[PDB]
C-alpha cells in the first residue's frame, strides 16, 4: 500500500521521483528546488525553508532556540537530510496505525478548488492543488508542467528545533480550514529533538527522583502529519485560542493554545475545551462538507485541464469525505459516515495514541514548559536508533521504561549543545514547586 | 508562566469617524511581557472572518501589513510601556470592524506570511468598535 522510495541527493533528475519543483507559495515565480517523491504525492526538498523570513535571521539569547546558517548548506548534508527522512518513514510506516496515517495522507487529495471557485467548476491552477514541474530535456523547448501533491516537507527555517506544519491562505481564508484540503508544507529538523519533564513518574516524586527525555524524531514527525491530515481533509481548526483558567493535573504550562494542538495532542488536552466550543467544532466540519457535497452534485468542467476526468475525481472526493450517493447518483452526507471519519480525523490519531501504539515516551500534555533541545548524534547509525523501536531497543536493554529516551540513561545517543544548555535543563530538574 | 486567564490584552482608541479621517489604537498588555514576541492587529466585520491587518517584530525591525492598508496604516510598538499602536489614516467605510490587537505568546523569529495568520496568535484582546462613515 504505502512505498518509501529510495534515492540519493545527487542522483540525476528524472522528471518523475527527482524533480525541479516549483513550490506553493513561489507559483510563478520560477523559483525551482531539487524534490524528492519519498512516497505517492509527499515530497522532500532538502532546503532550508526561507519564505517570510530574511536571510539575516538565520545567523546568530535563548537556549530553547538553536540556530545553525550552515544546516543543509552541502549536497552530502542534503543527502544526509534525505536518508533520515527514509529512514522517519520506514518507521513510520512499521506499525499499522503509521501505516493508515500515511495512507490517511495519501488519498486525502486535496478538493480541486477553493472558496474562490464556482461551485460547477474543478479548479486545479491554484498553489494549494498544483506545484510546477520544470521539464528541462535537452534538445527540447524547457516547460513546465502542474503536477498534484499532498504534502513538501522542507528543512527547517531559522531556529532548528521549531517544527511546524503550514497550510496556504489566501484573502484571510485557507482552503485547508474550509473542507476543501490543500497542499501542505513541513519545516522539520531531525536531529535536533525537544526535551521534556512532564511525565505521570515525576508528579509527587522527589526531586532527586525525576525523569527527562527526548523526543523520537519518528513521534515528532507523526505528530505533524496529524496536522498534515486535518489540512488535507480541511479541517485544520481555524481561530481558536483555548484560554486555561486552572491548572489541570496533566498541565505544566498554562498558556493558552490554540485548540488545532489540543485536539492533535490528544490525552487529556481536548477535556478542557468546553462542551459548547467542541460542538461548534462539529458543527463547523458538517457545514464545509456540506459545501463540498453540493459542489460535487454542481460539478461539470475541470477549467483548468482537459484531460482531468470529472466522473473519476468526483467518485474519488466521494471515498474522501465517505459521502453516499443515490440511485440517481445524487450525493449526500450519511451522518453514520460522517461521524466515523470525523472521529478518525480528530480523535484517531493523536500525538498520545501515537505514542502508546509505537511505545515512544512523550509529554503528559501539550501543555509543558519548553525545555532545551538536545541534538541526537546519529539517527543513521542502528546502534542508537532504529526503524522497529526508535531509541528504545530491546536488545541493548533499552525498551524497559523507555529508558532509551532517558537523558540520564542514553548518553550515547545525544549531545548537549553547550554548557549554558545543560544547566538551564539542570534547573528545571531540580525546581521546586510550592 | 501565568494562567491563560491572567494575561490581558486591552485595545482602545476606537470610535466613530467620516471618512477620510483618523484614529489610532492602542493595546496594552499585562499579566506577562510581550517584548520578544511578535503583535498583530486584525479586525472583523459582521459576518466575516478574524482579517489580518498589520504586524510587528518584538524589536520593531520588521513589519507586515495588509496590501489593502498599506500606505495609511503604520503599526508601532513601545516594549518598556508594553504597548502596540495602529495608527489609521483615510479611514473608509470598508474599515468599519471591531480592530483586535493579538500576540504570539511563542517568542519565535518573526515571519511575514506566519505573521498574517490568525492562528499563530494565542492572546487576543475583546476588541474595539471602528466606525466609519460617509
Ligand atoms: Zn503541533
Amino acid at each position: 500500500p504505502v512505498t518509501i522510495n529510495n534515492f540519493n541527493y545527487n542522483d540525476p533528475i528524472d522528471n518523475n521521483n527527482i524533480i525541479m519543483m516549483e513550490p506553493p507559495f513561489a507559483r510563478g515565480t520560477g523559483r525551482y528546488y531539487k524534490a524528492f517523491k519519498i512516497t505517492d504525492r509527499i515530497w522532500i526538498i532538502p532546503e532550508r525553508y526561507t519564505f517570510g523570513y530574511k536571510p539575516e535571521d538565520f545567523n546568530k539569547r535563548d537556549v530553547c532556540e538553536y540556530y545553525d546558517p550552515d544546516y543543509l548548506n552541502t549536497n552530502d548534508k542534503k543527502n544526509i537530510f534525505l536518508q533520515t527522512m527514509i529512514k522517519l518513514f520506514n518507521r513510520i510506516k512499521s506499525k499499522p496505525l503509521g501505516e493508515k496515517l500515511l495512507e490517511m495522507i495519501i488519498n486525502g487529495i486535496p478538493y480541486l478548488g477553493d472558496r474562490r471557485v464556482p461551485l460547477e467548476e474543478f479548479n486545479t491552477n491554484i498553489a494549494s492543488v498544483t506545484v510546477n514541474k520544470l521539464i528541462s530535456n535537452p534538445g527540447e523547448v524547457e516547460r513546465k508542467k502542474g503536477i498534484f501533491a499532498n504534502l513538501i516537507i522542507f528543512g527547517p527555517g531559522p531556529v532548528l528545533n521549531e517544527n511546524e506544519t503550514i497550510d496556504i491562505g489566501i484573502q484571510n481564508h485557507f482552503a485547508s480550514r474550509e473542507g476543501f484540503g490543500g497542499i501542505m508544507q513541513m519545516k522539520f529538523c531531525p536531529e535536533y529533538v525537544s526535551v521534556f519533564n512532564n511525565v505521570q513518574e515525576n508528579k509527587g516524586a522527589s526531586i532527586f527522583n525525576r525523569r527527562g527525555y527526548f523526543s523520537d524524531p519518528a513521534l515528532i514527525l507523526m505528530h505533524e502529519l496529524i496536522h498534515v491530515l486535518h489540512g488535507l481533509y480541511g479541517i485544520k481548526v481555524d481561530d481558536l485560542p483555548i484560554v486555561p483558567n486552572e491548572k489541570k493535573f496533566f498541565m505544566q504550562s498554562t498558556d493558552a493554545i490554540q485548540a488545532e494542538e489540543l485536539y492533535t495532542f490528544g490525552g487529556q488536552d481536548p477535556s478542557i475545551i468546553t462542551p459548547s466550543t467542541d460542538k461548534s467544532i462539529y458543527d463547523k466540519v458538517l457545514q464545509n462538507f456540506r459545501g463540498i457535497v453540493d459542489r460535487l452534485n454542481k460539478v461539470l468542467v475541470c477549467i483548468s485541464d482537459p484531460n482531468i476526468n470529472i466522473n473519476i475525481y468526483k467518485n474519488k472526493f466521494k471515498d474522501k469525505y465517505k459521502f453516499v450517493e443515490d440511485s440517481e447518483g445524487k450525493y449526500s452526507i450519511d451522518v453514520e459516515s460522517f461521524d466515523k471519519l470525523y472521529k478518525s480525523l480528530m480523535f484517531g490519531f493523536t500525538e498520545t495514541n501515537i505514542a502508546e501504539n509505537y511505545k515512544i515516551k512523550t509529554r503528559a500534555s501539550y501543555f509543558s514548559d519548553s525545555l532545551p533541545p538536545v541534538k541526537i548524534k546519529n539517527l543513521l547509525d542502528n546502534e542508537i536508533y532504529t526503524i522497529e523501536e526508535g531509541f528504545n531497543i530491546s536488545d541493548k536493554d533499552m525498551e524497559k521504561e523507555y529508558r532509551g529516551q532517558n537523558k540520564a540513561i542514553n548518553k550515547q545517543a545525544y549531545e548537549e549543545i553547550s554548557k549554558e544548555h545543560l544547566a538551564v535543563y539542570k534547573i528545571q530538574m531540580c525546581k521546586s514547586v510550592k | 508562566g501565568p494562567l491563560g486567564s491572567q494575561v490581558q490584552l486591552v485595545e482602545s482608541g476606537g470610535g466613530l469617524v467620516q471618512t477620510g479621517g483618523s484614529l489610532r489604537l492602542s493595546c496594552a498588555a499585562s499579566g506577562r511581557t510581550f517584548r520578544r514576541n511578535t503583535m498583530g492587529w486584525f479586525r472583523q466585520a459582521p459576518g466575516k472572518v478574524r482579517e489580518f491587518v498589520a504586524a510587528i517584530s518584538w524589536s520593531g525591525d520588521r513589519t507586515y501589513c495588509a496590501d489593502s492598508v498599506k500606505g495609511r496604516f503604520t503599526i508601532s510598538r513601545d516594549n518598556a510601556k508594553n504597548t502596540v499602536d495602529l495608527l489609521m489614516n483615510s479611514l473608509k467605510p470598508e474599515d468599519t470592524a471591531i480592530y483586535y490587537c493579538a500576540a504570539d505568546g511563542t517568542a519565535s523569529v518573526f515571519n511575514s506570511y506566519a505573521s498574517a495568520d490568525r492562528n499563530k496568535y494565542n492572546y487576543w484582546g475583546q476588541g474595539t468598535q471602528v466606525t466609519v462613515s460617509s
